[PDB]
């Protein structure tokens, strides 16, 4: 599908009010296309490749849309192996790890259930095998969930990843309206920490986990055919955004400089 | 045009009517002596804007109906010159309803 | 300049002052400015020496003079007209008010500008043109239109039997004038287009303190916590030369706009001595047509002309000789 | 007359200054944390790092003393590209990064971020904008050794330029392209990372020096890094000398009404100063405002007639302020003109010195807001009249009569303009 | 601006861009200039209906 | 070609300095010639009506 009006977020951590400043760091473009990345995952014990590589062309744009705790985590790295530091997150149910170092492969635990276990348990050991590991992020967890009532309330969360003279940033907003493919639902999208490890990365991946698989269809069809399927990952590239604050201060609307010569005048 | 002429313009060459000016010599400049025409001493009269004779309307070739407060006179606008009113002042110009 | 210029610092004064006498020319330019603008007012508008009142009883032969005229109930002694124009020029803003771009109050306020056309009014209302050119000697009102008539060619008695038609075609063209001035969305472009330009230029002058001109920061204050004075008073330069150069271009172009408006002002006050005051011969000089008599009206920075022209209508061709 | 730089001034206003209020106090507002910064146990080690795998140690909350420096390795260059050698323990920064490598003796300026070539490229990569100094020192003897230590090893190429503040801890087979290889053979297979190594007595050229990079970083986050803390006690109602994490600034301090997120810590407006700041402790959002502004102008007949003056505070309400002196903090000074006589308020500007009489004449010296100045009685001093528009006239008018002039007036005025000035040429 | 001044190099743009909005000022002059010609010759020309 | 970035950072500002400083010299005095054509076109124009 095409990611409409998101992406937008405080290239810095400065309070304006009714201001139409403009920038120059790099957001996602409006209108532009993203993928679906659906995974089936039937516990019929066979396999889709459903996490694919990707080339991480300068900082990704991440949206998801799950019900609780379905996605966990995403790694990133140059070769994927212990021959870098690659940097691993892993979300508990209290707590969450960011953490960086030298991890071969991340593991998976059998998991082959879908509605006899209830309760969720006997996961996580997803983390490889030790070594010289850096300062790590035990910290409040950022996922938070509203109590869904007479359907349709489900939470979208907005992640956006890049990188700038190798300093990792990281940026998320959780929206609760509704449940549709990439709505035009203009709204900020807040930084909350900045890593300061500054190592390289070209490959991005993620370890999603399916216990729970609840009407989740599948089809190996490529084309341009729309539709909420998994999950949306979308690709920063250079832009000029302008940005037009409020009284309250809040980022209302924003337009670029490079998609229609009525968004250049 | 004040000077190789006369202005009809108003406040062009002075306040007043502009008879002539006068150029005169001034350093990185020019000066203008503005010869104007100021009326003074008014009186006021009573006035009519058309005279019934015969059962016609006159009204005046040049100048304005007047009244000493008993009959009528006409005269020019600018300065106060009655005359008797003739056939030779006024002209006729439909009836006088 | 030392306030702008510098955000009160004593050490970017120390360094602004031994560019010599580079910013008195800037204030002395904004003075004679602000004079100007001052002169400018008082040509167009002072030019009776008394000021005349309209009798009470508003009956001048038929015609209708309250759109125009001042009304008493209103709080500010304006016509109608005048309040309508003023209700349709608009005049954050504390950033000019905080980094020393000041404004001016003008020495006229409205209240007398309002009063000053009040005057010339009922000056061309009850004497004619003969109060522009000595005393005022009072006339009647169609007597007065009858020589305005006389003035370009038809005699005084086409007025004095249709004085009833000509009447009732003022009022109508009166009337229809302050739809047309609501109605029309630039109508006012002048008067919107010479506070807009002055906008912009105060709003281009405080923006240009954000930009470093080659310095490693644009505030002035970071400058002293980093660097010694040896190469912070470089940086300090080499931001003293940019503001100057930004306002130095400021004043350059307020000079020239300043003489444009200087000359539509000149233009104005032309106008107003010659239409208003008298009657004028000059083709298309105050309106279409053959003119008769024109109105002043006051404005936010500017003047409205109201001209009373002649149009010959329903022509018919015969046959002629010389 | 100071202003117009003469001893006789003619009758006019002028505008001679501007009046500026001074603040009392110089608040510090320094973060709250106690600990001590690493550098001991950053310089004091017996071996560094290598050149392609330096170490990254993270300096973060804890007082800096970066007086006390050249006690540790001397004989430094400090290669200062951003804060000065002495302003270093002013301001607080955000994140420190002690990066320590060693290089023989030919780089040690050529990590500047102009130079480039087989370091720049290939080894520890200084940006192009960067903020931080460098520490470099002799190491003739004691990282020497018996045939050197053998921990010279540098990538000598690789296929990319590396990216500023990069590491890459991998061996390569580089070919440059012909039957490609990945065995160990030397021809057309040619292997990277070389070292150096030797007696201290050597080639001088190769003696290595061991360079402990700094780099830090402001703005960003809330500050961690903060130097010798001065903190001192607040007030939200009047004039300071504040400093707020680095910047200073003189303004009123004043409680807000903002809706700052936590993440966010300043507030700009249109210009580039800021107006809002975010305190380090109490978490408490502060309002940035400068005190009383206007500028100052003086009302004078000429030092012909007398030397009485008025002057006029422009665009500042006159019963707030003003009136209070509070003497040793007014720039302008002369605060001798705040009850020598009556005021007024005008919208103009309050004014002082000048009577408000209401009589009505053709006015002298303009100031605004249709009111005007003349020296005159109401007993020789200053008065602060309205303007008036000329002679009150009401002629009478009626529909039957008409006023004709008997007589006349041959009056002559003058009329003066300008045709040319002087002809001016520069060479 | 970027076009006169820096000829088509990048960086040049950039450390152009940092003296500020000293060219769209003369962009809206120069546009200005010509908007006030055009109207010159409506002016002059464009009276009869 | 010739200068490492942190000087030729300083000769580019030396360049364009003086490229910008032409640019308003020239838009200032088109914008006195224009101010002088317009009162020649005004009058023109009054002696067109
Ligand atoms: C208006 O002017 C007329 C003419 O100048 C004057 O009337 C004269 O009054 C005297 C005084 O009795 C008579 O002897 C004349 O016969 C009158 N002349 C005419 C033409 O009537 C007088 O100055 C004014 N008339 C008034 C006031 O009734
Ligand atoms: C001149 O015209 C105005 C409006 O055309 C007249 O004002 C009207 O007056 C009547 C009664 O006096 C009111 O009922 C109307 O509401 C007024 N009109 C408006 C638009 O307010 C005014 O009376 C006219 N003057 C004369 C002398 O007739
Ligand atoms: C000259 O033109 C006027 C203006 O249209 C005419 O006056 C109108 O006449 C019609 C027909 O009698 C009336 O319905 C209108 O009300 C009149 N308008 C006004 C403002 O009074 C006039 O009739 C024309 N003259 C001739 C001889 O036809
Ligand atoms: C701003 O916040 C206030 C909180 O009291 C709220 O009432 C108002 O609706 C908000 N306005 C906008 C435009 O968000
Ligand atoms: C002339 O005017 C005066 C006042 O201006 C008045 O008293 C006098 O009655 C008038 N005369 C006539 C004849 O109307
Ligand atoms: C008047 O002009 C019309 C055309 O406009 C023409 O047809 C007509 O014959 C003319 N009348 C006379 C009397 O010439
Ligand atoms: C540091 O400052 C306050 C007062 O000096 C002290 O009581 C407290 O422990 C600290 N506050 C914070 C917010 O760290
Ligand atoms: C001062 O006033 C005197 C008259 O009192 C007269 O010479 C002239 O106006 C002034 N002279 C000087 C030198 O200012
Ligand atoms: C005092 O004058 C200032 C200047 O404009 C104004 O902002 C303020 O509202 C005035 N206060 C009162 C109480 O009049
Ligand atoms: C006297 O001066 C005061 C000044 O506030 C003014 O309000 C008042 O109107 C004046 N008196 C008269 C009769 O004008
Ligand atoms: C003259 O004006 C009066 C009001 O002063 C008015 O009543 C009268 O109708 C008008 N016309 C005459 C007397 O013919």
């Amino acid at each position: 599908t095409n990611s409409f009006t998101r992406g937008v977020y405080y290239p810095d951590k400065v309070f304006r009010s009714s201001v139409l400043h403009s920038t120059q760091d790099l957001f996602l473009p409006f209108f532009s296309n993203v993928t679906w990345f659906h995974v089936i995952s039937g516990t019929n014990g066979t396999k889709r490749f459903d996490n694919p590589v990707l080339p991480f062309n300068d900082g990704v744009y991440f949206a998801s849309i799950e019900k609780s705790n379905i996605i966990r985590g995403w790694i990133f790295g140059t070769t994927l192996d212990s021959k870098t530091q690659s940097l691993l997150i892993v979300n508990n149910a209290t707590n969450v790890v960011i953490k960086v170092c030298e991890f071969q492969f991340c593991n998976d635990p059998f998991l082959d259930h879908k509605n006899n276990k209830s309760w969720m348990e006997s996961e996580f050991r997803v983390y490889s095998s030790a070594n010289n590991c850096t300062f790590e992020y035990v910290s409040q967890p950022f996922l938070m969930d509203l109590e869904g009532k007479q359907g349709n309330f489900k939470n979208l969360r907005e992640f956006v990843f890049k990188n700038i003279d190798g300093y990792f940033k990281i940026y998320s907003k959780h929206t609760p309206i509704i449940v549709r493919d990439l709505p035009q639902g203009f709204s900020a999208l807040e930084p909350l920490v900045d890593l300061p490890i500054g190592i390289n990365i070209t490959r991005f991946q993620t370890l999603l986990a399916l216990h729970r698989s609840y009407l989740t269809p599948g089809d190996s069809s490529s084309g341009w055919t729309a539709g909420a399927a998994a999950y949306y990952v979308g690709y920063l590239q250079p832009r000029t955004f302008l940005l037009k604050y409020n009284e309250n201060g809040t980022i209302t609307d924003a337009v670029d400089c490079a998609l229609d010569p009525l968004s250049e005048t | 045009e004040c000077v190789l002429g006369q202005s009809k313009r108003v406040d062009f060459c002075g306040k007043g009517y502009h008879l002539m000016s006068f150029p005169q010599s001034a350093p990185h400049g020019v000066v203008f002596l503005h010869v104007t025409y100021v009326p003074a001493q008014e009186k006021n009269f009573t006035t009519a804007p058309a005279i019934c004779h015969d059962g016609k309307a006159h009204f005046p070739r040049e100048g304005v109906f007047v009244s000493n407060g008993t009959h009528w006179f006409v005269t020019q606008r600018n300065f106060y010159e009655p005359q008797i009113i003739t056939t030779d002042n006024t002209f006729v110009s439909g009836n006088c309803d | 300049c030392t306030m702008y210029i510098c955000g009160d610092s004593t050490e970017c004064s120390n360094l602004l002052l031994q560019y010599g006498s580079f910013c008195t020319q800037l204030k002395r330019a904004l003075t004679g400015i602000a004079v100007e603008q001052d002169k400018n007012t008082q040509e167009v508008f002072a030019q009776v020496k008394q000021i005349y009142k309209t009798p009470p009883i508003k009956y001048f032969g038929g015609f209708n003079f309250s759109q125009i005229l001042p009304d008493p109930s209103k709080p500010s002694k304006r016509s109608p007209i005048e309040d309508l124009l003023f209700n349709k020029v608009t005049l954050l803003i504390c950033a000019q008010k905080f980094n020393g771009l000041t404004v001016l109050p003008p020495l006229l306020t409205d209240e007398m500008i309002a009063q000053y056309t009040s005057a010339l009014l009922a000056g061309t209302i009850t004497s004619g043109w003969t109060f522009g050119a000595g005393p005022a000697l009072q006339i009647p009102f169609p007597m007065q239109m009858a020589y305005r008539f006389n003035g370009i060619g038809v005699t005084q008695n086409v007025l004095y039997e249709n004085q009833k038609l000509i009447a009732n075609q003022f009022n109508s063209a009166i009337g229809k004038i302050q739809d047309s001035l609501s109605s029309t969305p630039s109508a006012l472009g002048k008067l919107q287009d010479v506070v807009n330009h002055n906008a912009q230029a105060l709003n281009t002058l405080v923006k240009q303190l954000s930009s470093k001109f080659g310095a490693i920061s644009s505030v002035l204050n970071d400058i002293l916590s980093r660097l010694d004075p040896p190469e912070a008073e470089v940086q300090i330069d080499r931001l003293i030369t940019g503001r100057l150069q930004s306002l130095q271009t400021y004043v350059t172009q307020q000079l020239i706009r300043a003489a444009e408006i200087r000359a539509s002002a000149n233009l104005a006050a032309t106008k107003m001595s010659e239409c208003v005051l008298g009657q004028s011969k000059r083709v298309d000089f105050c309106g279409k047509g053959y003119h008769l008599m024109s109105f002043p009206q006051s404005a936010p920075h500017g003047v409205v002309f109201l001209h009373v022209t002649y149009v010959p209508a329903q022509e018919k061709n015969f046959t002629t000789a010389p | 007359k100071c202003t117009l730089k003469s001893f006789t001034v003619e009758k006019g206003i002028y505008q001679t200054s501007n009046f500026r209020v001074q603040p009392t106090e110089s608040i510090v507002r320094f973060p709250n944390i106690t600990n001590l910064c690493p550098f001991d146990e950053v310089f004091n080690a017996t071996r560094f790092a290598s050149v392609y795998a330096w170490n990254r140690k993270r300096i973060s909350n804890c007082v800096a003393d970066y007086s006390v420096l050249y006690n540790f390795a001397p004989f430094f260059t400090f290669k200062c590209y951003g804060v000065s050698p002495t302003k270093l323990n002013d301001l607080c920064f955000t994140n420190v990064y002690a990066d320590s490598f060693v290089i023989r003796g030919n780089e040690v300026r050529q990590i500047a971020p102009g130079q480039t070539g087989n370091i720049a490229d290939y080894n520890y990569k200084l940006p192009d904008d960067f903020t931080g100094c460098v520490i470099a020192w002799n190491s003739n003897k004691l990282d020497s050794k018996v045939s050197g230590n053998y921990n010279y090893l540098y990538r000598l190429f690789r296929k990319s330029n590396l990216k500023p503040f990069e590491r890459d801890i991998s061996t390569e087979i580089y070919q440059a392209g012909n039957k490609p290889c990945n065995g160990v053979a030397g021809f057309n297979c040619y292997f990277p990372l070389r070292s150096y190594g030797f007696r201290p007595t050597y080639g001088v050229g190769h003696q290595p020096y061991r360079v402990v990079v700094l780099s830090f970083e402001l703005l960003h986050a809330p500050a961690t890094v903060c130097g010798p803390k001065k903190s001192t006690n607040l007030v939200k109602n009047k004039c300071v000398n504040f400093n707020f994490n680095g910047l200073t600034g003189t303004g009123v301090l004043t409680e807000s009404n903002k809706k700052f997120l936590p993440f966010q810590q300043f507030g700009r407006d249109i210009a580039d100063t800021t107006d809002a700041v975010r305190d380090p402790q109490t978490l408490e959002i502060l309002d940035i405002t400068p005190c009383s502004f206007g500028g100052v102008s003086v009302i004078t007949p000429g030092t012909n007639t007398s030397n009485q003056v008025a002057v006029l505070y422009q665009g500042v309400n006159c019963t707030e302020v003003p009136v209070a002196i509070h003497a040793d903090q007014l720039t302008p000074t002369w605060r001798v003109y705040s009850t020598g006589s009556n005021v007024f308020q005008t919208r103009a500007g309050c004014l002082i010195g000048a009577e408000y009489v209401n009589n009505s004449y053709e006015c002298d010296i303009p100031i605004g807001a249709g009111i005007c100045a003349s020296y005159q009685t109401q007993s020789q001093s200053i008065i602060a009249y309205t303007m008036s528009l000329g002679a009150e006239n009401s002629v009478a008018y009626s529909n039957n009569s008409i006023a004709i002039p008997t007589n006349f007036t041959i009056s002559v005025t003058t009329e003066i303009l300008p045709v040319s000035m002087t002809k001016t040429s520069v060479d």
